[PDB]
């Protein structure tokens, strides 16, 4: 709720990895350039690794990110927040290294 | 949008034919999933800001897509509704009278729907029908009308069900068939079983217009007093109600007449048995027991009323004496032969008279005179008053203070329970609960008599009792309507075990039961005792009226919802002694009390002294079955003694004979002496004698003689097996559905085959069996399928066999049919066979057609351990246990020798040579001196797999057969001077020893082979090999008959320089040639085998080159992944084999005539076991190997394999993902432990390669031997230490030496004039990059460096004092044109500059070049230079593995390709990506770097795909049909662009594989499978220092 | 928690049953209800001493008491159709004993020995000798003392007798030995040690 109230002016959208529309929500948030809060990070979705790795290609004035096949313009100020609700979990080193 | 627009111009509706000769749509998956994918794609592309390519086309295409979605979403529902309602309105008759308004409405709707279907048929294009105006509106209107008419049908069906309340017990389709098939009353006759209590059929007139009466399953028949005629009552509900009323009335009148008639018998004494028997026959068993109960209750009541004043001449003693004389008459009557129905009535009368006797004798003789005393009031009392006009009020049953009536519902004849004190208190408690309007909830251990006691109480009161079994038999969709029926008919409900239901089902059913119980108890309100408005509860959103007769019973083993509404009784310990005493007394047994007192503790001991197996059942049901069998045996002996009263037969002998005849077959070998010791304890000095069955034994002996098997009688060889066959015969006689269970390696199949032959020869009835493997075939294909749209029935395999047997074509009853189920039993498929195994003998297909198997058919199962079988399936059928001790070893030897002496190997000279060989080897097999001792020694040794006697012996037998074939060939080559007898003896003895060596403990390490050889040396007198310092396993038996070493037959080969370490080049060596000869030995006998060994030990190449070595073998390489299913083998047959029906049966043979197909199975143990511990593909291959064929699913026909044979290879079962193979399959396939090649073998096979590559430069040709010695010794040293225990990736195999040789050859390939120090330095560099970078500790690395220097010094001392050239030992190709060694500094500067430009042009985060990064870059560059260089980057995440890999790939120009992975990433997507990279690597010449992360591996199947792609170089199971044709075209084009002539697919595919070998490097980045550890160069990319 | 004690249980049971149901019919029905309440209290506070007592912790609860009261009502109404003071001998003692031993309270019992104990209670209490003024509900209570039987014709006398029960409820009230409290206290102390131990 702190994150929601802090980023309400930027219209932060609340979602989770369990949601089936997570990829569509990710694409929409990344296209418009607004913050995303993804809870339930227990079942981390490997499609988000290019976002976490910040693999960005400044090519031809088209900043783009490799999400699957269709690469989408990486709008500035796209902050994604990952969150969970339990305190006992052993995150894989792939995810642990890419986040604070 | 290009791919999206082009694919929508080619879709077809995929029309199919319907049973009404109409058109339907198939392929909803292809027509919805791809549409949703296109919707997602267009939404994503219009979402992404890169939409300045197409703007209006996307929106137009999206609205089209939504149009397709809406149209087909409505269309599928409309089609389903129309097909269902068309079936309902056409198959069912009398619909014209059954609501014709809906008939006409459906006619109009079907007319419109068929017009639309014609419109679609004329235009089968998807967008053509969309463009037709009015399609969507008409389709939606059709959907609405179909919904309305389906609602009307449901409401009519509910109205009809409410009209006759017993219709609530049957489903919707059954009720539809009942109300439709009014003319065909025979269709209702099968549904009469569910609706009513005991009646199974109603008796009609000759013209089927008047219901004369009813009947039952057993044969009991009741004539209606006033028959009802369907003529003036045409409606089904009306005349069924009349039948129910007339049935009540008829039972009432017949009971009144029976009571009046039994007053005559009960007046005093001196009852005449003839008139008593006539009375028993006249009236039904229900009414007979009712009459006895009423007479006894009234007589005792009058006796007590007379006794009320005091000791008034004791008429109660007269009542007891009358009961005694009646019971004596009954006991005399059961001894004489009676009809089965009269027998059942007589046993019911005996048990009830015993209860009546005991009551008065014990509880009432203790000075009770008052008729109102509780000691008399506690007993269940019957008061009959025929004066009352109402049928349901005449008889009243009163227990304690409760006053029930008798629902006059016909129960047929149901087995009664003896009124034990536990049963008496059960009756008391349940009646007290029912009087207080509370359901009864008995609890206790299962099998104690709760459900049976509740059902017996319900039948005593005449109520119809429903029993709902708990395990997998609940249909919650029907539970509500069943409750409504119970409420509206006044029936009973008894849940078999309420706590077995899971939480949701238990909660829902408990809520329904709570509502029912509150409704029921509202009938007894203190202020609302008089019910004006009938009590209605809420079920199915309607107010269902509650009848006071209704009751609900549950049995625990209790929910909080029902604690306050249900009374509980504990029935933990039933009275087995009294039950046995009464049943034995009712069976005519004298002194039955002693027999019960002995038998009950005996069954208690058997649950305690004996072992614990699932198939054992010593409960009360088994005891009762033993008792009835003992009664049958006693009557049979009485009849036999008569034909040559007689109350002198020993009863204990009969009892133990019944016990043994029933229970011995189920016993294991260890339990038989325990059972007989227990019998000697409980039944001392009493003997059990087996049935002689001499008539069957002679035929058994003849069949065994003609089948080469061993027959015995009792104690000699074969006695246990023939006894098991006789037990199988007795179980076949007693019941149907029996299963044969025992460890694999017993004579199960031989037993039933021999018994079938004996039955055919003795009885003259022809017996043909139908062996079905149910695990290999799909269950949906085993029983059948209904297509969702057409709903057409395609029968399954078992269903087709049963229908062929039932249909009147051939041998319906003149032939005995045995459906043998070979394999493993589990709930999945035995769910359907449960209805066939029980007394129902019915198979209910989901089409609705019921199939009842004829009496001749027996449903046989042969399994191995019976551990995934439901208790329901085991209890429903008898069984015999085939212990492993049954099939003795000497009888297997006798069978082998007889078969060898009789059957020609080349189906007279062969017969003579075989007979001579058998005469020679007789003193070894049959005598327990050599082969038995060696067998037990091999069993007490350890092998790579579990040792099964039959496998270890079958390999031996096949090897001896090959020895005979070798002698025959020796005779063929030399016509003059053939094999003499002395040479024959010597050769056969030595080859027998050699075959024991290779079969026994032939799948173990060299040490255990040496131990077996030493043991044989101790226990034989045959001439052993001369040298005592060389193991016997190395020697070979030459055709001359003398031990010749295998090394002398090892040749020398000179492989060409450009073929060094090639994909498929095998250089002969000791192990290679020895395994090749053994492999040929098992190849000749068409015997499948599996080569098992550590990874990269030379299993695939040895077998694979051996398979092309023979000229008549055509090899097929199949890879068994975890997801491997039998459809893989079906596809292989479909592509490489053809089906022909010209022989007596269908035969499967390869297309290439005169060629023996071999299907090599890579990783045969890899396929995963299902959740019941069986591998589908392994069971399928076992079916093919053993029975020589399988069943086609298309037409359910057995097809025999011709010129088809299987061979496999696998890692040991201890490795990850290696499930052990089944013993049944294992006994068919011998296995060879392909261990790592020895120092000498490696030395030879790699000195060959050293000489081959060093021939390129003549100056270095002298250096091959020291180079090979150095490589081999350093590899051995690096193998002894750094084992798998320290680090899981410290695996050493001879594939690393292959990489060593290939890397050195690649380095020397463009180079010339290399001095000796150059060879040593490149050798040391490859040693570092193959044996040191894999290490984890600096101490290990320095040890590797020191020993590399040590071995380089030792094997050649003429090298300069420089170690290799300097300390770093660096190599680079950028600084020069060739792979010239480089120094540190300028290499570092070049790498710094190129990394700087790398991250200024491609990356955005600067990189530093520290020493570790430079070394790892050099390693990855060396790997990319080498074709099929695959790297294993092991290290912490985020340490630069991927970044360095991409950096060096850009530096070398390799295109980088990696998998864009997501959560829903699937197998076919990964296979498509593999296809893409393989196309870009083989075709369209392009070096590709395949960077795959550990997280990129989501399924083990991806890992198996990588394993088959890395070592082999291609994926055989990757290219199917259209894609195969496209890549063949592309390879042809690319080859002609490279100017190469391939033409043949075989050769063009070979070129593609070579190009992929050259143009594909896979880099695997892993954070800290042994198979994956090999075939990749390991690089310990440690954490930053 | 329900307050431990025979007096508290008997007071609760007496308050639960309406006075109209206990005071109608022959005037003995009050004493029959008192005997039923005492039996229920004895068998329900013996349940606390699970090892020494009801070998298994049974579930004798309010439903069993309601069923037993209904049984008493039905059988006393059937035996005494009128409203006169029925004779002590004419009480259906055997009917009540059997229905309470086999049904109602005996439905929960599993083994033969707690069934035997229930039978012992039922024959010791539900009998015609309970009518005599010098009837001992429990003998050797603390050795010298013996719990007597209140002579009452209506609910009020029995309720007052319950309220004058002594505070000291030694385990000999239930027939158990006086040192059964020592075993229970030892078990509770061990339980407290275990509970403290698990809080680490
Ligand atoms: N007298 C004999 N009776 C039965 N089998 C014999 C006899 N002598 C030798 N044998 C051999 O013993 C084996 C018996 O196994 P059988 O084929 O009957 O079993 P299965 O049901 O096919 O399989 P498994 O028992 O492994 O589950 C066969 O190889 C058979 O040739
Ligand atoms: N006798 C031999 N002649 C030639 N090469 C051999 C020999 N024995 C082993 N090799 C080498 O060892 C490796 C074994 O190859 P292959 O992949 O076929 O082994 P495998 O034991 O079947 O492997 P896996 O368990 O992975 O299926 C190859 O590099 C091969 O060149
Ligand atoms: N008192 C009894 N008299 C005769 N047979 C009994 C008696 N009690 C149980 N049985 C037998 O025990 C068998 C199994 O009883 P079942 O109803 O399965 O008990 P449960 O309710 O524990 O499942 C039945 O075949 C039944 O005939
Ligand atoms: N030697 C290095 N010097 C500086 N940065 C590095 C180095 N190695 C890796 N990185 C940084 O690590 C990031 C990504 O690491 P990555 O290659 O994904 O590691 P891994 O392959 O172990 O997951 C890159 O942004 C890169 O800047």
């Amino acid at each position: 709720e702190f994150i929601m109230n802090e980023y309400k002016d930027r219209k932060i959208t609340r979602t989770s990895f369990l949601d089936d529309a997570f990829r569509k929500n990710l694409e929409s948030a990344l296209r418009f350039g607004n913050p995303l809060l993804v809870q339930d990070v227990e079942s981390y979705d490997p499609v988000l690794n290019p976002v976490l790795n910040r693999e960005v290609r400044r090519t031809g004035g088209r900043v783009l990110i490799t999400l699957g096949d269709q690469d989408i313009d990486l709008s500035p100020s796209f902050v994604i927040f990952l969150s969970t609700r339990d305190p006992t979990v052993e995150f894989p080193p792939d995810l642990c290294s890419r986040v604070t | 949008l290009k791919q999206i627009r082009e694919v929508w111009n080619t879709y077809e509706l995929d029309l199919v034919n319907y049973q009404n000769k109409c058109r339907l749509i198939r392929g909803w998956d292809d027509l919805f999933n791809k549409v949703k994918e296109h919707i997602n794609s267009v939404s994503a592309m219009k979402l992404s800001p890169y939409y300045k390519v197409f703007e209006e086309d996307a929106l137009s295409w999206e609205d089209k897509l939504n149009r397709i979605m809406a149209l087909f979403d409505v269309w599928i529902d409309v089609q389903r509704r129309w097909v269902y309602l068309e079936g309902i309105f056409t198959g069912s008759a009398d619909i014209k009278h059954l609501l014709p308004v809906e008939t006409q409405r459906f006619q109009s709707i079907s007319t419109e729907f068929l017009a639309l279907m014609k419109k679609v048929s004329k235009s089968p294009l998807v967008m053509d029908v969309l463009n037709i105006q009015g399609v969507q509106r008409s389709l939606e209107r059709l959907a609405d009308l179909l919904g309305k008419i389906q609602k009307a049908l449901g409401e009519y069906l509910e109205r009809e069900r409410s009209s006759f309340p017993r219709f609530y017990f049957v489903g919707d389709e059954d009720l539809l068939e009942i109300i439709g098939n009014s003319k065909n009353v025979a269709k209702l006759q099968k549904h009469f079983k569910k609706m009513f209590a005991g009646v199974s059929s109603i008796i009609l007139n000759e013209d089927n217009s008047v219901v004369l009466g009813i009947s039952s399953r057993e044969g009991e028949e009741v004539m209606f007093k006033t028959p009802v005629s369907i003529t003036e009552h045409p409606k089904i509900n009306e005349w069924l109600t009349l039948v129910e009323k007339e049935m009540r009335v008829t039972l009432a009148k017949l009971l009144a007449e029976s009571v009046t008639e039994v007053e005559i018998f009960g007046k005093a004494t001196s009852i005449d048995p003839n008139t008593y028997i006539t009375w028993i026959d006249k009236y039904q068993a229900q009414l007979v027991v009712l009459s006895a109960q009423i007479a006894w209750s009234e007589n005792v009541e009058t006796a007590l009323s007379s006794m009320g004043g005091g000791g008034d001449a004791a008429p109660l003693h007269s009542v007891l004496s009358n009961v005694e004389v009646t019971l004596n008459v009954l006991a005399d009557s059961v001894l004489m032969e009676q009809p089965p129905l009269r027998r059942r009535k007589l046993e019911h009368l005996i048990t009830e008279l015993v209860h009546q006797r005991d009551v008065t004798r014990s509880l009432i003789k203790s000075k009770i005179d008052n008729a109102k005393s509780f000691e008399w009031l506690s007993q269940m009392r019957f008061y009959f008053d025929p004066k009352q006009t109402d049928v349901l009020q005449q008889l009243s049953i009163q227990m304690a203070n409760a006053k029930f009536n008798y629902g006059f519902e016909y129960l047929g004849v149901q087995d009664k329970l003896v009124q034990t004190p536990l049963t008496d208190r059960c009756y008391l408690t349940m009646t007290q609960a029912l009087e207080a309007r509370l359901g009864g909830s008995p609890f206790g251990p299962a099998g104690t008599g709760k459900t049976e006691s509740v059902k017996a109480l319900g039948h005593q009161l005449g109520r119809f009792v429903l029993v709902f079994n708990c395990d997998e038999t609940f249909d919650f969709q029907a539970m509500g309507r069943i409750f409504v029926g119970l409420c509206q008919v006044g029936a009973w409900g008894c849940f078999d075990e309420f706590n077995r239901l899971e939480e949701r089902m238990l909660s829902a059913v408990s809520q329904q039961v709570q509502c029912i119980q509150e409704a029921l108890r509202e009938h007894s309100n203190p202020n609302y005792d008089k019910t004006s408005a009938p009590i209605t509860c809420e079920l199915l959103n309607k107010q269902v009226k509650v009848s006071p007769d209704m009751a609900i019973f549950i049995t625990m083993n209790l929910p909080d919802n029902l604690k306050k509404l249900f009374r509980s009784l504990a029935m933990t310990k039933p009275d087995r002694q009294l039950i046995a005493q009464v049943m034995l007394y009712s069976q005519g047994f004298r002194t039955a009390e002693v027999l019960a007192n002995k038998i009950v503790p005996f069954f208690k001991l058997c649950d305690e002294q004996l072992s614990s197996q699932s198939h054992y059942d010593f409960g009360l049901r088994a005891l009762k079955s033993v008792l009835v069998s003992a009664g049958n045996v006693k009557r049979e002996r009485i009849q036999k003694i008569k034909r040559e009263i007689a109350e002198n037969l020993p009863e204990q002998e009969i009892l133990i004979q019944s016990v043994c005849e029933t229970m011995v077959p189920k016993l294991v070998a260890e339990d038989i002496p325990l059972l007989f010791s227990l019998l000697s304890d409980v039944f001392p000095g009493v003997q059990y004698h087996r049935g002689e069955m001499t008539a069957l034994r002679e035929e058994l002996k003849k069949v065994c003689q003609e089948m080469y098997l061993t027959y015995g009688d009792g104690e000699e060889v074969g006695g246990m097996w023939v006894e098991k066959v006789l037990q199988l015969y007795q179980i076949t006689q007693i019941n149907h559905g029996l299963m044969m269970v025992g460890p694999s390696g017993s004579g199960k199949s031989m037993a039933w085959r021999v018994l079938l032959k004996a039955l055919e020869r003795l009885e003259g009835v022809e017996g043909v069996a139908h062996i079905i493997d149910p695990k290999a075939i799909s269950k949906d294909h085993l029983y059948g399928t209904l297509d969702p749209n057409t709903r057409e029935w395609t029968d399954g395999l078992f269903t087709h066999v049963l229908r062929k047997i039932i249909d009147s074509v051939r041998g319906e009853l003149q032939k005995r049919q045995w459906i043998v189920f070979d394999g493993d039993v589990d709930p999945e498929w035995v769910e359907n066979l449960n209805s066939v195994l029980d007394d129902n003998k019915l198979l209910t297909l989901p089409n609705g057609e019921r199939l009842s198997l004829p009496p001749n058919v027996r449903i046989m199962f042969e399994v191995q351990d019976l551990k995934y079988a439901t208790l329901a399936t085991v209890s429903r059928c008898g069984m015999v246990w085939f212990s492993e001790d049954v099939l003795s070893t000497d009888m297997i030897f006798n069978n082998f020798l007889a078969r060898l002496r009789s059957i020609p190997l080349d189906d007279s000279p062969m017969l003579q040579i075989q007979r001579d060989a058998a005469t020679i080897m007789q003193p070894y097999f049959t005598s327990n001196g050599l082969v038995t001792k060696a067998l037990e020694h091999a069993f007490q040794l350890e092998h790579i797999m579990d040792l099964t006697r039959l496998r270890c012996l079958g390999s031996l037998f096949s090897m001896l057969h090959q020895a005979c074939r070798n002698v025959a060939q020796y005779n063929a080559n030399h016509p003059d001077f053939p094999m003499q007898i002395e040479q024959l003896e010597r050769y056969i003895q030595r080859y027998l020893v050699y075959a024991i060596l290779w079969s026994l403990s032939g799948d173990s390490r060299l040490k255990m082979r040496a131990e077996l050889g030493e043991y044989i040396r101790r226990i034989t007198t045959v001439p052993l090999p001369t040298a005592p310092n060389i193991p016997i396993i190395d020697y070979e038996v030459s055709i001359s008959g003398e031990w010749s070493p295998w090394q002398a037959k090892v040749p020398q080969i000179e492989v060409e320089t450009h073929k060094v370490a090639a994909p498929d080049v095998v250089v002969p060596t000791l192990d290679t040639v020895r395994h090749e000869a053994l492999l040929y030995t098992w190849l000749a006998e068409h015997k499948p085998l599996v080569l098992c060994g550590p990874p990269g030990s030379g299993k695939t190449m040895t077998l694979f080159s051996a398979l092309r070595a023979l000229p008549d073998m055509e090899v097929v390489g199949l890879n068994f992944s975890s997801a491997t299913t039998p459809e893989l083998l079906l596809k292989t047959f479909d592509h490489y084999c053809e089906y022909r029906r010209t022989p007596n049966g269908v035969v499967l043979a390869p297309v290439q005539l005169g060629k023996w197909l071999v299907l090599f199975c890579d990783e045969i143990n890899l396929p995963d076991m299902d959740k019941y511990g069986t591998q589908r593909v392994i069971s399928f291959i076992r079916q093919m190997v053993e029975h020589g064929g399988f069943y086609r699913t298309s037409d359910q026909t057995w097809v025999k394999l011709e010129r088809i044979q299987f061979v496999g290879a696998c890692n040991p079962p201890t490795d990850p993902g290696r499930k052990p193979l089944s013993h049944r399959f294992l006994r068919h396939v011998p296995v060879v432990y392909v261990d790592y090649p020895g120092p000498a073998s490696l030395t030879q096979i790699y000195g060959t390669f050293n000489r081959a590559m060093l021939r390129l430069i003549p100056s270095l040709r002298t250096y091959a031997e020291p180079l090979t010695a150095a490589m081999v010794e350093f590899y051995t040293m690096s193998q002894e230490r750094f084992t798998q225990d320290t680090q899981p990736h410290y695996i050493y195999s001879p594939r690393e030496m292959t990489r060593w040789v290939r890397g050195i050859f690649e380095a020397l390939r463009p180079l010339e004039t290399l001095p000796v120090e150059g060879l040593i330095r490149i050798w040391a560099h490859e040693a570092l990059r193959l044996f040191q970078d894999r290490l984890v500790e600096d101490e290990e690395r320095r040890w590797t460096d020191e020993n590399i220097d040590t071995v380089a010094l030792k094997h050649f001392p003429n090298i300069d004092r420089e170690k290799a050239m300097s300390r770093p030992i660096l190599y680079s190709n950028w600084l020069s044109k060739d792979y010239i060694p480089v120094d540190q500094e300028e290499l570092r500067d070049y790498v710094k500059a190129r990394l700087k430009v790398f991250y200024e042009e491609e990356l955005d985060v600067p990189l530093v070049l520290f020493n570790e990064v430079l070394d790892h870059v050099l390693r990855i560059d060396r790997i990319f230079r080498q074709p099929q260089g695959h790297l294993l980057l092991i290290g912490v995440s985020g340490a630069g593995k991927t970044t360095l890999s991409r950096f060096v790939a850009w530096m070398n120009g390799l295109s980088v390709y990696q998998i864009k992975v997501h959560r829903k990433y699937t197998g076919e997507d990964f296979d498509e990506d593999l296809r893409t990279v393989l196309r870009r690597s083989g075709c369209k010449n392009e070096k590709i770097a395949f960077i795959m992360d550990e997280s990129n591996v989501l399924d083990s199947g991806f890992l198996e795909r990588m394993n088959t792609l890395l070592a082999n170089g291609e994926v055989p199971g990757l290219f199917e049909g259209d894609e195969y044709a496209t890549l063949m075209t592309q390879c042809k084009e690319g080859a002609q662009k490279e100017g190469l002539m391939l033409d043949s697919h075989e050769e063009l595919y070979k070129w593609f594989t070579s190009q992929v070998i050259r143009n594909l490097h896979v880099v695997f980045t892993m954070n800290p499978s042994p198979a994956l550890f090999n075939r990749c160069v390991l690089n310990w990319f440690g954490d930053w220092s | 928690e329900p307050p431990p004690g025979v007096k508290a249980n008997m007071l609760r049971t007496f308050s639960s049953i309406p006075v109209s149901r206990i005071c109608k019919s022959p005037n003995e029905r009050a004493r029959l209800y008192f005997l039923l309440a005492w039996f229920h209290a004895i068998i329900q506070e013996r349940l606390r001493y699970a090892p020494l007592g009801w070998s298994k912790k049974y579930e004798f609860g309010e439903s069993d008491l309601r069923s037993a009261c209904d049984t008493v009502d039905t059988w006393l109404d059937d035996t005494a159709k009128g409203r006169q003071n029925i004779s002590p001998d004419k009480i259906p003692w055997s009917a009540l004993k059997t229905l309470m031993a086999q049904s109602i309270y005996g439905g929960r019992v599993d083994n033969e020995f707690d069934q035997r104990l229930l039978n012992t209670f039922l024959e010791r209490l539900f009998t015609t000798r309970s009518f005599d003024s010098e009837f001992k509900l429990a003998c050797k209570v603390d050795g010298h003392k013996d719990i007597q039987m209140p002579d009452g014709i209506r609910r009020e006398e029995f309720v007052q007798w319950v309220e004058l029960l002594p505070d000291t409820q030694t385990p000999s009230w239930l027939g158990l030995p006086n040192n059964a409290e020592r075993v229970l206290l030892t078990t509770q102390g061990v339980d407290m040690i275990s509970k403290m131990l698990k809080m680490q």
